[PDB]
């Protein structure tokens, strides 16, 4: 019974390019609890990436957010990794400023 | 303006290096108050709403030692699960469970609950009349047997009826500002053509309290439950929250579609379209 | 902040 994990990438406000913001990683609807999240900004890993506590929906699959602080422009790309154990392989989600 | 003490309790037998053998999340409505955790047996606390400033020192030692006994509990029992269900050892098996109490807004008791989970699937849940179980298979049975023999469940309505309703009361007091609220949505409706020459009309909520909302698009004479993307209902990290919903149009025909919102902070829902 | 012994 294990559960993949689902995966958004979105900022706190609407984003406006030179204005400071929040970009967030948000990752439900996995079980066991385990699992591995980075963010990176034109490939490079941020460090500075806080993690919210892990809780747990009605059904007990579990769901986090991770967040850091970014400045979007015209011309930089962000990224949020994650990996479980349900899954093979790591998967990236890109920021899309639309969604 | 009803509310509910909420904790969501994860114990795991064989955790990853680092990671909590117990952690609980406490909330009151949509708000987190606090994190515990016990990692190779050691206890800690963290507040996470600004009212749990206003606890006394009494407060956290109390729960230092819940979380201590709590911990040593779980890991027993996972054991015991472990050998009920004829498992192997050196997995890692997961023990949830969830304790609520819930009031109305002349802070009557309204109902609670207490239920638990083992590896991700219900096992044992206590009914609305807060007396009886319900159980799942033949393991969860003996544990409804030995939980109705010993009247158990008396011992969960003395905690709903001292220490939930105490801490909810305090809580809803001291973080009335926060808690007691309703922000409505701020919505709107984007416009993205696409490369194939039709449209993509995406309905916004934004910064709404609490989580729970309704987005729906309608054509006219037409059910679009099918045709839409909708996201999950999202933190925006400061509180509230935001969900989107999307349809997929005809190059010149936005006019027809229809965005409804409905949230608690409304008093009618609000009707959007592509203004343009 | 309670807790069930199932067995
Ligand atoms: C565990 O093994 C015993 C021994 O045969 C069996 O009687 C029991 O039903 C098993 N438990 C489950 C949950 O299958
Ligand atoms: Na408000």
């Amino acid at each position: 019974i294990q559960k993949t994990p689902q995966i958004q990438v979105y900022s706190r406000h609407p984003p406006e390019n030179g204005k400071p913001n929040i970009l967030n990683c948000y990752v439900t609807q996995f079980h066991p609890p385990h699992i591995e999240i980075q963010m990176l900004k034109n490939g490079k890993k941020i460090p500075k990436v806080e993690m919210s506590d892990m809780s747990f929906s009605k059904d007990w699959s579990f769901y986090i957010l991770a967040h850091t602080e970014f400045t979007p422009t015209e011309t930089d790309t962000y990224a949020c990794r994650v990996k479980h154990d349900s899954m093979a392989e790591p998967k990236t989600v890109y920021w899309d400023r639309d969604m | 303006g009803s509310h509910s003490l909420r904790y969501f309790h994860t114990a795991v037998s064989r955790p990853g290096r680092g990671e909590p053998q117990y952690i609980s999340v406490g909330y009151v409505d949509d708000v987190q108050f606090q994190r515990c955790d016990s990692i190779e047996e050691i206890p800690r606390m963290e507040p996470r709403a600004p009212w749990m400033e206003k606890e006394r020192p009494e407060y956290w030692k109390e729960l230092k030692l819940k979380v201590k006994n709590i911990a040593q509990s779980a890991r027993a029992n996972l054991r015991t699960l472990l050998r009920y269900y004829n498992q192997s050892e050196g997995g890692s098996h997961i023990l949830q469970w969830m304790v609520s109490c819930e009031v109305g807004p002349d802070m009557r008791l309204l109902g609670a609950h207490y239920q638990a989970a083992y590896d991700g699937s219900d096992y044992i849940t206590l009914n609305e009349d807060l007396s009886s179980w319900t159980a799942v298979d033949m393991v969860s049975q003996i544990t409804k047997s030995r939980l109705e023999s010993a009247g158990t469940a008396e011992y969960f309505r003395a905690y709903v009826e001292g220490e939930c309703l105490e801490l909810l009361h305090r809580f809803l007091r001291n973080g009335k500002e926060i808690l007691q609220r309703a922000d409505p949505p701020k919505a709107h409706v984007a416009h993205h053509p696409r490369p194939k020459g039709d449209v993509t009309l995406r309905c916004w909520a934004l910064g709404f309290y609490p989580a729970d909302i309704t987005l729906t698009w309608q054509k006219d004479e037409e059910d679009l439950t099918q045709d839409m993307e909708l996201v999950e209902t999202r933190p925006s990290g400061d509180g509230t929250f935001q969900k989107w919903a999307a349809v997929v149009v005809p190059s010149g025909e936005e006019q027809r579609y229809t965005c409804y919102v409905h949230h608690e902070g409304l008093t009618e829902p609000l009707a959007l379209k592509w203004r343009s | 902040m309670f807790f069930i012994n199932v067995l």
